[PDB]
């Protein structure tokens, strides 16, 4: 029962009985170990508390998002003069000719 | 006159898409010239665009590099370093520039 | 007789269990990304440095 308890404190037993996994604890224990050397392997590479990865969470995506909106309005702006510096090079031949 | 009078509303919002409404009012514009021949428009057309882009090619660098945090980099030291205006626009042209976003 | 040999006397020496196999298959690239295992690009860049 305590264990249970701590499980359902964790994780509830419906959010987790509706996962498809093997019951095998072996193939279990290799996953966790798995997971645990790839979030090492993370830490090592770059990280910080948790509380500054939750704020850089919403920054940093913020930041992508204003940066990435900025790219399609520049790219839709060039687009447009491309064309219209285009369609004036071939009006102005045809004011030439 | 409109461009000249709104570049400074569009550098301080830092919205772009007044710049955008007047490429396509230009756009239209060429669109029904396109048929008749007029050359006295390309010039403003050129200076429109050019201002347009110049001013987008400066805002970019000239942007905050962060959403919060505001990098002073040697641009905006640049920038104020050179933000004397007190002869080449409120005496040689007497216009003063407004100072509220 | 020379490959599989060698491999078989370091098993001998060092045991590896199915758990190191099963392990070791696809998050040693993993680590890297593992980009589409590509080989072209291997091949593009043998080129380019040639």
């Amino acid at each position: 029962q305590r264990q249970i308890q701590n499980a359902c404190a964790f994780c509830s037993k419906e959010r987790i009985e509706n996962v498809d996994l093997p019951d095998t604890q072996e193939e279990i224990k290799r996953e966790l170990d798995k997971v645990s050397r790839m979030i090492q392997k993370a830490e090592k590479s770059l990280g910080l508390s948790q509380e500054e990865v939750i704020a850089l969470f919403e920054k940093c995506r913020n930041k992508y998002k204003e940066g990435q909106k900025k790219y399609m309005e520049i790219d839709e702006a060039l687009n447009r003069l491309h064309n219209s510096l285009k369609a004036r090079d071939q009006n102005y031949k045809n004011a030439e000719k | 006159s409109e461009m000249h009078k709104g570049r400074a509303q569009v550098t301080r919002t830092g919205d772009i898409g007044v710049a955008m409404d007047n490429l396509n009012a230009v756009d239209s514009l060429f669109n029904k010239v396109i048929g008749i021949k007029n050359n006295g428009l390309f010039a403003h057309d050129a200076r429109a665009m050019v201002s347009i882009s110049e001013l987008a090619q400066i805002s970019v660098r000239n942007l905050k590099f962060d959403d919060s945090r505001s990098m002073v980099n040697l641009e905006n030291i640049v920038n104020s370093l050179k933000r004397y205006m007190l002869k080449e626009h409120f005496k040689l042209n007497n216009i003063a520039e407004n100072r509220n976003d | 007789e020379k490959l599989n040999k060698v491999a078989e006397k370091y098993e001998e020496e060092g045991n590896f269990n199915l758990s190191f196999v099963q392990d070791v298959l696809d998050k040693l690239e993993s680590e890297i990304a593992m980009v589409n295992h590509d080989e072209s690009a291997v091949t593009i860049l043998d080129q380019v440095t040639a």
